[PDB]
């Protein structure tokens, strides 16, 4: 069961650095891909994630994708930039300068076929493919154009294979560019067809817990990354060390996916770091399920949960987290539908990440994730209507019906979520 | 790699590219002789002074620039003066016979005559470029080359080299400096003959770099080495972008995407802070927030037009120098809980900002104080159509009486050229009128 790593432009490329940089120092990698770990308990799953290469050198199965080389050639440098398999790098020249048409339609279709070759080659190597993760941003060209374009072609070649996104979804607190909210509702409509999963990463919740909480007043895209890798460590520990949890990729979407359309998920994790004080199993699953300590900016009272996955890592009271666990669900019994009983899963990895005694990632399938699509429908329908910014994209060979079903489904995406939230036994 | 081509036109374009040109070697260590210490990859290079200038293997720097002018007088100051060494002779192209003022001449009668050279010449730097992003092009509004030719120049681009960018520095007439009744009819017939050709077009009004030369500088009467010893300024931090990398630096190409909402609207308004003498500079270092507050000034604009009875499209700040964004965000709160700045109700209201820290530099024996830091100011408020509206008045006034307009038919033209031409400017003011009523 081994998975493949995608990431695309800029964005999906630093946090999946940032990814392999944190997974590495768990399984006891080095910079060069040799193990000098303490516990045998940190290879026995280490082929879910890396190859083993000549000289018992471990690589990562990932493939590195961007329109310029500008954060590739920064990848390749950085602390971690020797471990990847350099013929995993495929990039262009021009870019795709934030425009999702030159990503999907012009200059990506130019290089999808070669970063397939590279998918082909990895996969070929698999003794048996369990299914692809992307790390990729909405609101760029690259990451969001070139990265839907991807899934497409992949689901075509590997149809009976799961796909799972990581995705930054834009904020104009954190912005680059106007045309977000365009790229955005443009990707969204593909991951609602052809993801698994999809980890709605929020830039304005990422900014939010960097300044309102842990205290931070100029908040870099770093310090945002710190959150988005320990959280996609945490998502990923279930596959990555060996508990008594047989988890594979479609045994979990089974089991947190009651609808083909809403599999997008609210991540979470505590505490939330950037001090020594132990913390303890009831706080750790108090601030797991606040508000403060979610990834995406909803506000989980204002909606209802499908399904929820709670996962705890260091050594503690297994009897604990299940009293602490069972005794949050009055607190919270309302925003639980009760049409799916016993809807909130719990696992335990003895393992902790790195300098923290405890830690809990929290994922949630709540129809609260709707806020999050209405506010980018709101920017998008705010220039739409006035066709602003509109050339960049009928430039590039789009037709403003294009937009206009990009919109209409994902106000039906939100319809559907509404529908749920009401829904009673 | 991402290659840009300066083409500079007529005796302002020359001018200008004279000093633009002077203070990218000083900014990069470059020598009048084209030589760079510090560069030690010999005849070439992925470096990002490499955008405009190309390396040769003897180990000289040069500018990827055309400097053409229908008259040599101009361009022969270049080939004798202090950095005739940079350019190759055959960048340096000149007739020998100008427009007089018509842009009859400089689009048809005379600049017919050397518009192939020029294309040949202008092939030859795209053909050494790896990956050729597009062009910077500085020309007049009101002389009869800078307006005629550049038009013809534009023309025949959009068709030598596709959707390729283009980018325009013009100069906008004055009366202080502006020596030419007919410089109106000429910037109607550019602007409209342009239009469809260009993809961000940077107004420079004389009369504005003029007070400023006056109001800050305490110059009496400023001359155009004055004038255009600032201008490099604001040009150099349009394109310190591309020529200049780091963590905070945002392309150009990235503000350009805010800056134009429909292809016509692409005219932003530049603002340049901080103008200062070095007597004045000398124990008053500028803040961040100084120079930030400098930018809602109108007395610091390119142009001259009232933002606060307008709205706002976009906001880009460029900074460079001894800038972190900490002061940034601190100055940039302040600004918008105390002036007058409304944006259309169908963008964003947030700030586009980027840093480079390369700090500014000065001409030796200018007027300019050498700075720690330093701010322009790129937005697109519809108060720039005042530009237009004053420009087409005077336009009206002569051709109602079609005076001059002899000197035009001369040569070829039609008067359904200037009527066609002046109601696209009307379709322009229209158009300036429309993006700013609200929604529905
Ligand atoms: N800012 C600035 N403007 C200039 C400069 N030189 C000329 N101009 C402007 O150019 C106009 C006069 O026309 P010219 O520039 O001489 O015309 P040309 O482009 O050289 O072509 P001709 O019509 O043949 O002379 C006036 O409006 C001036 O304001 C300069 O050095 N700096
Ligand atoms: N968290 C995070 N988000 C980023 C980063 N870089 C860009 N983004 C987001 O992505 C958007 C810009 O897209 P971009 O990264 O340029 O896409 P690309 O062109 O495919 O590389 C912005 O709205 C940001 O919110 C980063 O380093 N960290
Ligand atoms: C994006 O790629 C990946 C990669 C690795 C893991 C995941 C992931 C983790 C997860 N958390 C743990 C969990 C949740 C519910 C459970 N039920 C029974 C065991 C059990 C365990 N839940 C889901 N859906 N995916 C997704
Ligand atoms: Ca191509
Ligand atoms: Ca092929
Ligand atoms: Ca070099
Ligand atoms: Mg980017
Ligand atoms: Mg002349």
């Amino acid at each position: 069961r081994e998975i493949v790593h995608i990431q695309a432009g800029q964005c999906g490329n630093q946090i999946g650095a940032k990814f392999w940089e944190v997974i590495s120092d768990e399984h006891g990698i080095d910079p060069t891909g040799s193990y000098h770990g303490d516990s045998d308990l940190q290879l026995e799953r280490i082929n879910v994630y890396y190859n083993e290469a000549a000289g018992n050198k471990y690589v990562p199965r990932a493939i590195l994708v961007d329109l310029e080389p500008g954060t590739m050639d920064s990848v390749r440098s950085g602390p971690f930039g020797q471990i990847f398999r350099p013929d995993n790098f495929v990039f262009g020249q021009s870019g795709a300068g934030n425009n999702w048409a030159k990503g999907h339609y012009t200059e990506g279709a130019e290089l999808v076929d070669s970063v397939l070759d590279v998918v082909r080659k990895e996969s070929e190597s698999c003794d048996c493919l369990q299914g692809f993760q992307l790390t990729h941003s909405l609101g760029g060209g690259t990451g969001s154009g070139m990265g839907t374009l991807l899934i497409s072609k992949i689901r075509e070649e590997y149809p009976d294979r799961i796909m799972n996104t990581f995705s930054v979804v834009p904020s104009p607190k954190v912005s680059d560019t106007v045309v977000e909210p365009y790229n955005a509702t443009l990707s969204v409509h593909q991951l609602v067809e052809n993801t698994d999963e999809t980890y709605c990463i929020d830039n304005e919740a990422l900014y939010d817990i960097c300044f309102r909480t842990l205290k931070l007043t100029t908040p870099t895209y770093g310090d945002l990354n710190h959150l988005v890798s320990a959280t996609m460590s945490g998502v990923t520990t279930c596959l990555r060390f060996p508990g008594q949890l047989n988890a594979d990729l479609r045994k979990l979407a089974v089991n947190m996916v009651p609808f083909p359309r809403l599999h997008f998920f609210m991540p979470g994790f505590a505490p939330l770091t950037s001090q020594y004080r132990a913390l303890t199993v009831p706080e750790l699953t108090q601030q797991m399920f606040d508000a403060k300590n979610m990834m995406a900016a909803c506000d989980p009272r204002h909606g209802r949960y499908l399904t929820v996955a709670a996962v705890f890592r260091g050594r503690m009271s297994m009897k604990e987290v299940d009293e602490q666990m069972l005794n949050v669900q009055n607190k919270n019994s309302s925003y639980f539908v009760e049409w799916i009983p016993n809807n909130v899963k719990t696992a335990v990895c003895d393992i902790p990440p790195r300098g923290l005694k405890m830690s809990a990632t929290f994922i949630g399938n709540s129809t609260a994730i709707q806020e999050l699509f209405k506010r980018i429908s709101e920017q998008f329908t705010a220039m739409f209507r006035r066709k602003a910014f509109l050339h960049w994209y009928t430039g590039e060979g789009m037709d403003e019906m294009e937009f206009t079903e990009a919109e209409s489904n994902m106000n039906d995406l939100v319809s559907e979520y509404q529908q749920y939230q009401d829904a009673t036994a | 790699m991402r290659e840009c081509i300066s083409i500079h036109v007529g005796q302002a374009g020359v001018q200008i590219g004279n000093a633009c040109w002077e203070l990218y070697c000083l900014e990069h260590g470059i020598q009048p002789d084209g030589q760079m210490p510090s560069d030690k990859t010999i005849g070439g290079g992925d470096d990002s002074f490499n955008t405009f200038f190309s390396e040769t293997g003897a180990g000289k720097h040069v500018p990827r620039a055309v400097f053409v002018d229908l008259e040599p007088t101009v361009i022969d100051e270049v080939r004798t003066g202090t950095y005739r060494q940079l350019f190759h002779p055959e960048q340096l192209i000149t007739g020998k016979e100008d427009a007089a003022n018509n842009y009859a001449r400089g689009h048809y009668t005379i600049g017919k005559e050397i518009i192939d050279l020029v294309l040949d010449r202008i092939r030859k730097l795209a053909d050494q470029c790896t990956g050729l992003q597009g062009f910077l092009v500085f020309h007049s509004f009101g002389g009869g080359t800078g307006s005629g030719f550049t038009s013809l120049l534009m023309e025949r681009l959009s068709v030598d080299y596709g959707k390729k960018s283009k980018l325009e520095f013009s100069i906008y007439p004055a009366p202080q400096v502006s020596t030419a009744v007919v410089e109106p009819y000429n910037s109607i017939l550019t602007t409209h003959t342009t239009l469809e050709h260009s993809d961000c077009a940077f107004m420079v009004d004389n009369e504005a770099i003029y007070d400023i030369c006056r109001r800050n500088l305490d110059i009496e009467r400023p001359t155009y080495t004055n004038l255009n010893r600032l201008i490099s300024q604001i040009v150099s931090s349009i394109t310190a972008s591309l020529r200049f990398d780091g963590a905070l630096n945002v392309d150009l190409t990235e503000f350009q995407t805010n800056l134009v909402p429909y292809p016509r609207i692409h005219f932003p308004l530049a603002t340049y802070a901080p103008v200062i003498s070095a007597e004045k500079a000398y124990h008053e270092q500028l803040s961040v927030a100084e120079i930030t507050n400098a930018c809602f000034e109108p007395a610091n604009q390119m142009v001259k037009c009232d933002p606060r009875h307008g709205k706002y499209m976009a906001c880009c700040l460029l900074y460079r120098g001894d800038v972190v964004p900490k002061d940034v965000n601190a100055a940039i709160a302040t600004i918008k809980t105390k002036r007058s700045i409304q944006f259309v109700d169908w963008c964003p209201t947030g700030f586009k900002v980027g840093i480079n820290y390369q700090p500014p530099t000065v001409v030796p024996g200018g007027d300019l104080a050498k700075v720690q830091r330093a701010v322009c100011m790129l937005s697109n408020t519809t108060a720039i159509a005042e530009a237009w509206a004053r420009l087409d008045h005077k336009f009206d006034l002569m051709y109602a009486k079609r005076a001059f307009v002899h000197w035009y038919v001369g040569e070829g033209m039609e008067e359904g050229e200037f009527s066609e031409a002046r109601e696209d400017m009307a379709a322009l003011e229209k158009d300036y009128e429309e993006v700013g009523v609200d929604s529905v």
